[PDB]
RNA sequence: GGGGCGGUCGCCUCCUAAAAGGUAACGGAGGCGCCCAAAGGUUCCCUCAGAAUGGUUGGAAAUCAUUCGCAGAGUGUAAAGGCACAAGGGAGCUUGACUGCGAGACCUACAAGUCGAGCAGGGACGAAAGUCGGGCUUAGUGAUCCGGUGGUUCCGCAUGGA
RNA sequence: AGUCUUGGAGGUAGAGCACUGAUUGGACUAGGGGCCCCUACCGGGUUACCGAAUUCAGUCAAACUCCGAAUGCCAAUGACU
RNA sequence: UGGUGGCGAUAGCGAAGAGGUCACACCCGUUCCCAUACCGAACACGGAAGUUAAGCUCUUCAGCGCCGAUGGUAGUCGGGGGUUUCCCCCUGUGAGAGUAGGACGCCGCCAA
RNA sequence: GGUCCGGUAGUUCAGUUGGUUAGAAUGCCUGCCUGUCACGCAGGAGGUCGCGGGUUCGAGUCCCGUCCGGACCGCCA
């Protein structure tokens, strides 16, 4: 014999997006390249790096990338011209 | 409800801009001032 | 029969057990206590039976301390069903007990009677136990 | 004005000697006298606030502001956005001109009067009145009055404790 | 007493707010103003090295007036700081009100600097 | 976890997810098929929820006054990230909720999706700096074909028109 | 490409209560049962009989984290392979 | 003593105590610039009567907050066993809530 | 065991959708009528919405779970 069950109503989710840093500390970068595809201001932009409409960080001037602590807890990206 | 609308102008017939609007909040034929391309300057745009 | 009066979710992972207990490894409120030396689950029925076996025997001698709460629920699919197609309904509450945790503690009672009474209650639990006393 | 000159001349020296403040300007001072209006509207009668505003303007020296209710509450059916109450602040020469009317004519003109509330203080020199009638000065066009609701009145001082303010109000001229 | 916040304390928040957007780099320094009750100070500052270039004040050791704090003093000190920039000429600066409102003696100072020729 | 019946079919948030990213199940929890002529842009100015105490109509809460108060409150909405140097709240002006674009880069089987400094034409805001190519960031939406409507300095079967 | 060195993001194991919840005892009291009377209990006197709020101590969490590795991953520098 | 920057609060919060001729700040009154969705506290306005009371600036302190390796452990990379939902041995590696204590400020440049 | 319905005055049904109002007969109570009763005529009270939890300025009327019943399905070897 058999018995019936159903109504899980949980098998759904968003086709998840990619979030991470795709330039390494010390990597050379070119103007307009992406540094960190955050979602929300997880790490604020420093000099020469902008802040996109979707909270993204991009380098304005080609050079070398560097991460560094901002204040007590926060971080910040920067690009140091070579 | 929000309904699509296309913008029009008296300075020149050729107009292209589109927008959204609520009938309840703006029953009246709305006006905006925007840059027309073919007139190459800013003008006052009505809707159709 | 300790119900948690409310819970954030009624289903969650069974989890795993590793290492000694995080806290409450020794007697803290009573003269003497009982400790579990392996990891396992402990459920409402177990704590209730052990509590009664303690207090009903001990009568007016003193008070008994319980350091356990079955905040964790555990599920079980309905009887006679093909597995899968949704987690089963919850029907019991359980408390994780890693080794080293002291379960019950006694106060205001002579040593020997507490010893033998804890021995009596220990048979209610499914777990090898060791008698333990405050330093 | 009258009172104020008197405040400079007699009051401040007297209580400065009575409390021994090393610095003279540390002496307590009335900072503001503020009016609050409240109308059980939620709206009950839209004209109620639209009457209270321009009667309170006559009561005070200048126009009040309609108070914007903070959050909605269905207990009174008070939706957030329907105005209730009105406020007018007074200070400078105006506060003394107001206290003049109050102490001299208003309180003695109440339907009945005994010494004002004994312990209305907050704890840190502030002090409040609840007066039920609008009969504050006798030349209001008093026949106009439909609703009898009086005023909520708060006097705010630079006092840091209740005792000094209590003492000050005495020679300011408030009975108790 | 009633908790009255310091006027300078309130002003500092506005000054930090405005300073967040700009600052005076090399060959683009920043002007600054103090609008004290009794005096007016002006400063030309280079942020990155953290040092000033030239300054001016109502209580400068010459060209004094009985004003020493009014709009006339603001105009005079403005043209003074313009010269103080002139000798080690910079010719351009980023204006930065000291968390003030651009209506009064600050406007007088700005007008003086502009007419003297410090191109904002 | 044989079929039938039940349930589901696209998109968005989190956990499962094993400290990069990615990662399934008829696994565990929610939401979307919009809304906003201001809830946009810009300049300027502040600051919360709750609590205690006095105050009437009026209490547990209406509206006041003091004090405490790192965020408990808010952020159009569902979760997360992040926000009191505002991204939260208020006022004036305004329509960049622009056109032509776009060095580079992310994401990717393909189709698509995303960010983007910088240039030119004209603006809006502000004295200026300088900001503005829609919402505080992520959902609020679909191929091609065919047809409708507007502009066309394009072609239009001998030529001129259609 | 591997390894050595340097620098990065990353919040798991672990640990913990600083937040969100769960949660055990002591102290304490607001407020409730507690009958008597005066009586509309006005209030007193009222059991630890319950009992919110705080503070001392204590135990938990995939959708809690003030913390946080080992590894893995992304690069730079040079050195050997 | 003022102004204005950088530094992780080792800078904060508290508790006490000192200062002001000059500097600063409270103060004085809205006459005209400007403003109070009501107001000269606030915005600006033009002085200088009196006051260090507060702000601000200095002296002191471990009550709170903050910072903080040493040896332990728990965990764990890589090997090896065991009666194996889980335990144990070896090369490293190294938790944090705990104390050793640091700290109730350090660097500037223009005006005294 | 699954899917779908509902649960309201003492009884029976609207409202239950209109998030912002609890209603209609019967019953019951008082009076009148009749010698008395019954019809009949005047008047009047009631539930505050199965239970628990949650969104919201506001839940009966929205969303969840629990109890209650009622409708349908539970098939192929």
């Amino acid at each position: 014999s058999k018995k019936g069950v159903g109504s899980t109503k949980n098998g759904r989710d968003s086709e998840a997006k990619r979030l991470g840093a795709k330039r390494a500390d010390g990597q050379f970068v070119t103007g307009g390249s992406i540094l960190y595809r955050q979602r929300g201001t997880k790490i604020y932009p420093g000099e020469n790096v902008g802040r996109g409409g979707d909270d993204t960080l991009f380098a304005k001037i080609d050079g070398t990338v560097k991460f560094e602590r901002f204040g007590r807890d926060r971080k910040k990206v920067s690009v140091y011209p070579v | 409800m929000r309904v699509n609308i296309t913008l029009a102008c008296t300075e020149c017939g050729e107009r292209n801009y589109i927008s959204k609007k609520n009938k309840r909040n703006n029953p009246d034929r709305v006006e905006f001032k925007k840059y027309c391309p073919r007139d190459k300057k800013s003008t006052l745009h009505r809707e159709t | 029969m300790l119900l948690p009066k409310r819970v954030k979710y009624r289903r969650e992972h069974r989890g795993k057990m590793r290492g000694r207990a995080k806290g409450g490894t020794e007697v803290h409120f009573g003269e003497f206590g009982i400790q579990a030396l392996e990891a396992s689950w402990i459920t409402n029925r177990q704590i209730e039976a052990a509590r009664i076996a303690m207090t009903r025997y001990m009568k007016r001698g003193g008070k008994v301390w319980i350091k356990i709460f079955p905040s964790k629920p555990y599920t079980a699919k309905p009887l006679e069903v093909r597995m899968g197609s949704g987690k089963g309904a919850p029907e019991g509450w359980v408390a994780v007990v890693k080794p080293g945790k002291v379960l019950f503690e006694i106060s205001g009672v002579s040593e020997e009677v507490a010893r033998e009474a804890l021995r009596l209650a220990s048979h209610k639990l499914p777990i090898k136990t060791k008698f333990v006393k405050r330093e | 004005n009258r009172l104020k000159e008197k405040y400079n001349k007699e009051i401040a020296p007297a209580l400065m000697t009575k409390f021994n403040y090393d610095s003279v300007m540390q002496v307590p001072k009335i900072e503001k006298i503020v009016i609050n209006m409240g109308v059980g509207d939620a709206v009950q009668n839209a004209k109620a606030i639209d009457s209270a505003v321009e009667e309170l303007t006559f009561i005070a020296g200048q126009k009040p502001v309609v108070t914007r209710a903070k959050k909605s509450i269905a207990g009174f059916r008070l939706r957030e956005g329907m105005p209730i109450g009105a406020k007018v602040t007074l200070r400078g020469e105006r506060m003394y001109d107001f206290l003049d009317k109050l102490i001299s004519v208003s309180l003695p003109r109440v339907r009945d009067f005994r010494g004002v509330s004994k312990k209305s203080f907050d704890g840190r020199g502030n002090y409040t009145l609840g007066i039920k009638e609008q009969l504050i000065f006798p030349e209001i066009d008093y026949d106009k009055v439909t609703k009898v609701r009086g005023m909520d009145i708060v006097i705010v001082t630079t006092a840091n404790t209740d005792e000094e303010a209590r003492e000050l109000l005495t020679q300011v001229g408030m009975p108790f | 007493m009633i908790t009255k916040t310091s006027k300078n304390a309130a002003r500092l928040k506005r000054h930090a707010r405005v300073r967040a957007k700009l600052s005076g780099t090399a060959e683009r320094p920043r002007l600054n103003v103090f609008r004290s009750n009794k005096h007016i100070y002006a400063q030309i500052i280079d942020d990155v090295n953290g040092v000033t270039l030239a300054s001016a004040s109502t209580l400068d050791k010459d060209l004094n007036v009985e004003s020493t704090g009014d709009t006339s003093a603001a105009t005079k000190v403005g043209e003074l700081v313009a010269k103080r920039a002139a000798e080690k000429g910079i010719s351009d600066v980023v204006f930065d009100r000291g968390g003030y409102l651009y209506h009064g003696r600050v406007k007088a100072l700005a007008d003086a600097a502009r007419e003297a020729g410090l191109k904002f």
